[PDB]
DNA sequence: ATCTTTTTTTTTTCACAATCCCGGTGCCGAGGCCGCTCAATTGGTCGTAGACAGCTCTAGCACCGCTTAAACGCACGTACGGATTCCGTACGTGCGTTTAAGCGGTGCTAGAGCTGTCTACGACCAATTGAGCGGCCTCGGCACCGGGATTGTGAAAAAAAAAAGAT
DNA sequence: ATCTTTTTTTTTTCACAATCCCGGTGCCGAGGCCGCTCAATTGGTCGTAGACAGCTCTAGCACCGCTTAAACGCACGTACGGAATCCGTACGTGCGTTTAAGCGGTGCTAGAGCTGTCTACGACCAATTGAGCGGCCTCGGCACCGGGATTGTGAAAAAAAAAAGAT
C-alpha cells in the first residue's frame, strides 16, 4: 500500500487552504442554521442571499482568526494539538469570555 | 469643477455634500472637503499601489479581494489602520508555526 | 425596465488605478471592498473631526480639523504623507480661486 | 440538529486555514458552541436593525451595520 | 471673577440616591465617576439613535430611535427594564 | 407641573437632555418624546448602580459611596460589568481573586 | 533614564494586585518596555489634542479624550 | 529566628493589594517619565496635576489588567511563574502586539 | 585493556506519491460608449462664528529643608521549572459506502421600494421666570493610631499509622 | 511466622508573627442655606418630514430530480500528551544600609480662559449645465482541464556509530 506519516497530510492541507479564499463551511447547512437562530428573535423572517453570505464570510473569518489564537495557546503549553481549554484561554483574553 | 482646481480625481463636491449631510457639524469650511478628498485619494492610491504589485506577483492583470488582503496584511501600517476589518474573499497570509514543521 | 440610482466611488478608483498602474484592472468584488474602504475611513476621519469641534466649542469643521483627525487616526508614516497631499491639495485650490 | 450541519470536516478545514495541525476530538462541539454564540450576538442586532426599519427581510446592510457595532467591520457587502 | 458655571448631573444623582438609600452619602470622586458614567451612556445612546436615523434616511431622532438604540446598546435584562421605564415616561408625558 | 420633568415623572432634567440632543449634531431635528425617553433611561441606569454601590457601602460599614463601592457594585453585577466592559473606574481597585493553583496544598 | 524610576518593587506591587504569585527576573525590563509603549500611544494623542486647542498646557480632558480613542475609557476626571 | 516559606508573603501581598485602591507606582518617578516622553513629542508643555493622575490611573489599571492575563497564560503552561513570553502571548491575543 | 559480536541511531539510495505548470478552449463580466438627468456649480445676499487684542488671576512650576518610609543590595536555601524517560491511547491516514450539497429548472408572489398627498410635528422666536449655579459656611464621617482581640502559619515534633528490615 | 527498625502520614501542642477589629481623636470636605442669573418654559408662526395610501415588480422562496463530491463510518498503528522522577539554580524571604518621595511652605509668572470688536466666511436660494448614472453590448482575462515536468515523503537497505558482552 502507501501511507503518509501522520502530520504530513495535515500540513499539506494548511498550505492548500491558506493559499485559497473560498468559504470552507457548506453553504446550505449554514443558511438553515442562520434561519433557525433567527426564529428565536423574530418569527417568519426573510433574508437576502447576500445577507446570508455576509454572515458566512464574517463567521468563518472570526473562526479562522479564532483558531489562529487557539493554536498559539496550545503551542504555549508545549503542545501540537489544540484543545477546548486553549479556545477558552483565547476568548478569555480577547474579552469575549469573562 | 472644484476637483481640477485642487488637482484631484476624487470628487470634492461630493465630499462637501456628504459632510453637511452627515450631521458632523453646523457648518463646513471650504478647505475641509478638499483636504479630505485628497487624503481619501491618497489612501486609495496607496492600497491600489500594493494590491497592483500583489496582482503582478500572482500573475494576474486584474485585482481581486485577495490581492487587497495580501497587500494590506503584509504592509505594517495598513494592517494597523484596518485592524478590525474583514476583507471578504481575502483569506489569510500563508504562515505555519515553526514548531509544526517536521525536523 | 426602469433604473434605481445608487452612488459609489467606483469611477474615481479606476482613475487612481490608471495613475499608479496603467495596465491592470479590478474585479467588482474588489471594487466593492474599496468602496467599503473609502466609506469606512470617510466616517472615521469626519467623526474624529466632528468630536474635535465639539470638544473645542466650535461650530465649523475646517481643513484644520481634518488635519488633526488624520494625525490621531492614521499611523505614523501614513499620516505624514496624508497631511502633505492634503495641505498641497488645499494650497493649489485656494490659489486657483 | 442544524448546528450539526457544521460538520467535523468543515471545522477541520477552518483550523487548517488557521494553521492548526492536530485537533483534539472535543474541539468540534466547543467550536459549535462558540459559533452559536457569535451568530446569536450578530443576528440579534441585525434583526434589531430590521425591526426598526419596519421590514420582514433582513438585508446585507442590516448585517454589515450589526457587525460594525460588534467591532468586526466587513468590507464588500455595501459597507 | 466668580468662577464660570460648570454644569453637572450631581443634584439629580443626589435626588435619585436618596430615593434608593435615604441616608447614604457620596464623595467628590464617586460623583465625578457617576457624572462620567451618565455622560458616557448619553453619548452612546444618542450616537446609535443618530445612526439609526441616518441608516433609514430620517431627519428626526424620536423616542423610537432612543428605544431601538437602548436594545442594541444594553444587555438583556438591563435593556428590558430601561425600555419599560422609558416608554412609561413618554406615555405619562404625552397625556399631560 | 410647569417643568417637563414633573410632566414625565422624572428626577433627571428633560430640558437639558433636549438641549444636549440639539447641540450635539446627532440629527437635524429632535422628537418631543426623545429627551423624555432618554432622561428616563439615564435615570434608570443611575439608580440601579447607586442601589448596588450603596449596598457595597453598607457592607464596608460606611455612609458614603466612594469609587471602590462603584467598582465593587459594577464588577459584581453581571450586566453592569458588561455595559462598562472597556471602562476604567479611577480609584476602584480590583475584585479579590486568587487562582486555585496558587493556593498552597 | 526615568523609566528605571518604575522600580522592581513597584512592578511587583502591580502584579500582586493582578493576582501574580511568582515573578521572573526578566519581567521587570519587559514591563518597562510595555508601559513605555502604552504611555507613548496615549500621550501622543493627548498632545495632538492639546496642540489643536492652541494650548501649552496638557489638560485632563486631553488625556480623557485620548484614552477613549484607545478604547480605554476613564471615569472620574471629567468627560 | 523565624522564616516564612516561599509563596506565603506573596500570597499575603496579593490579598493586601486586591483590597486597596491606591496607586502602587511612586508619583514623582511616574511624573518625570510622563514629561520626558511628552517632551520628545513636543517641547515646553505644562501638565494639569489631574492629567498626570489620569495617565497614572490609566496605566496602573492597564498593567494590573495585563498581569491578570499574563498569569492565566503562565498557569496554562502549568507554571506558577510569569515570564516575558506570557506577557507576549497575552499582548498577541489582545491585538496589541 | 583489548578484541570481536550484537543492538541502536544515521545516512544515503529507491520507488511513487501528490503538486506544479503549460498550452489549449470557451465563457461571461470587465470596461467602454451613449444619452439623459439630477446633483454640482455659479453668482448673490445676510448674519454671525471666531480670529484677534486686551485684560485677569488661576495654578503650574521651582526650590529647599526635614522626616522616614521605601528602595536597594546582599546572604541564603527552598520549591519551582525544565530535562529525561516512558507508557497508553487519542489522534491522523486511507480505505469503501452513504448522503445531501449543489445545480439548473420553472412557478408564484410576499414585500421591498418608489411616488405623491397633506397635516401633525418640530424649528425658530421673543418674553417670561424659577431651576441650577457658585459662594459661603460647619460639623459629622472617617482617616489615622494605638491597643488588645484574633488568625493562620509553620515547624516542629510529637504522635500515630504504614512500610520495611531483621531476629 | 515473630520482633525491632526506619520511614511515611497525618494529625495536634504550641509559641508567635502578622493582622484584624476595637474605641479614641482631630482634620476638612459633604452637603445645606442663599440669592443672583441664565437656560428652560411659554405661546405663536410657519414649513416640511414623514405617515399613509396606492402601484410596481424585484428578489426571495418552493418543490423537483440528477450528478457528483463531500460526509461518514470504520480499521489500523504511531506519535503525541501526560504522568512520573530527578537535578540545579532562580527567585522569595529577611536583614542592614542607602536613597529620595512625600510633605508644606514660599515665591514668580506663564498662559488659561474670558471679554469685546468687525469682518471674512459659510448658509442659504435661484438658475444653470455637464459629471455621473443606468442601459446596452462585446470580447479578452482567467477558470477549468488534461497530460507531462518536477518536487518532496517514507521505506527499506546500507552504513556508521554506540552500547554490549567475552578473552
Ligand atoms: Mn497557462
Ligand atoms: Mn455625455
Ligand atoms: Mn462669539
Ligand atoms: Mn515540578
Ligand atoms: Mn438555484
Ligand atoms: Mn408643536
Ligand atoms: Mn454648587
Ligand atoms: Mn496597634
Ligand atoms: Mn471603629
Ligand atoms: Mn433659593
Ligand atoms: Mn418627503
Ligand atoms: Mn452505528
Ligand atoms: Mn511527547
Ligand atoms: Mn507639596
Ligand atoms: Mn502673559
Ligand atoms: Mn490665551
Ligand atoms: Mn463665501
Ligand atoms: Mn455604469
Ligand atoms: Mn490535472
Amino acid at each position: 500500500p502507501h501511507r503518509y506519516r501522520p502530520g504530513t497530510v495535515a500540513l499539506r492541507e494548511i498550505r492548500r487552504y491558506q493559499k485559497s479564499t473560498e468559504l470552507l463551511i457548506r453553504k446550505l447547512p449554514f443558511q438553515r442554521l442562520v434561519r433557525e437562530i433567527a426564529q428565536d428573535f423574530k418569527t417568519d423572517l426573510r433574508f437576502q442571499s447576500s445577507a446570508v453570505m455576509a454572515l458566512q464570510e464574517a463567521c468563518e473569518a472570526y473562526l479562522v482568526g479564532l483558531f489562529e489564537d487557539t493554536n498559539l495557546c496550545a503551542i504555549h503549553a508545549k503542545r501540537v494539538t489544540i484543545m477546548p481549554k486553549d479556545i477558552q484561554l483565547a476568548r478569555r483574553i480577547r474579552g469575549e469570555r469573562a | 469643477t472644484r476637483s481640477s482646481r485642487a488637482g484631484l480625481q476624487f470628487p470634492v463636491g461630493r465630499v462637501h455634500r456628504l459632510l453637511r449631510k452627515g450631521n458632523y457639524s453646523e457648518r463646513v469650511g471650504a478647505g475641509a472637503p478638499v483636504y479630505l478628498a485628497a487624503v481619501l485619494e491618497y489612501l486609495t492610491a496607496e492600497i491600489l499601489e500594493l494590491a497592483g504589485n500583489a496582482a503582478r506577483d500572482n500573475k494576474k492583470t486584474r485585482i481581486i479581494p485577495r490581492h487587497l488582503q495580501l497587500a494590506i496584511r503584509n504592509d505594517e501600517e495598513l494592517n494597523k489602520l484596518l485592524g478590525r476589518v474583514t476583507i471578504a474573499q481575502g483569506g489569510v497570509l500563508p504562515n505555519i508555526q515553526a514548531v509544526l514543521l517536521p525536523k | 425596465r426602469k433604473r434605481s440610482r445608487k452612488e459609489s466611488y467606483s469611477i474615481y478608483v479606476y482613475k487612481v488605478l490608471k495613475q499608479v498602474h496603467p495596465d491592470t484592472g479590478i474585479s467588482s468584488k474588489a471594487m466593492g471592498i474599496m468602496n467599503s474602504f473609502v466609506n469606512d475611513i470617510f466616517e472615521r476621519i469626519a467623526g474624529e473631526a466632528s468630536r474635535l469641534a465639539h470638544y473645542n466649542k466650535r461650530s465649523t469643521i475646517t481643513s484644520r480639523e481634518i488635519q488633526t483627525a488624520v494625525r490621531l487616526l492614521l499611523p505614523g508614516e501614513l499620516a505624514k504623507h496624508a497631511v502633505s497631499e492634503g495641505t498641497k491639495a488645499v494650497t493649489k485650490y485656494t490659489s486657483a480661486k | 440538529d442544524n448546528i450539526q450541519g457544521i460538520t467535523k470536516p468543515a471545522i477541520r478545514r477552518l483550523a487548517r486555514r488557521g494553521g492548526v495541525k492536530r485537533i483534539s476530538g472535543l474541539i468540534y462541539e466547543e467550536t459549535r458552541g462558540v459559533l452559536k454564540v457569535f451568530l446569536e450576538n450578530v443576528i440579534r442586532d441585525a434583526v434589531t436593525y430590521t425591526e426598526h426599519a419596519k421590514r420582514k427581510t433582513v438585508t446585507a446592510m442590516d448585517v454589515v451595520y450589526a457587525l460594525k457595532r460588534q467591532g468586526r467591520t466587513l468590507y464588500g457587502f455595501g459597507g
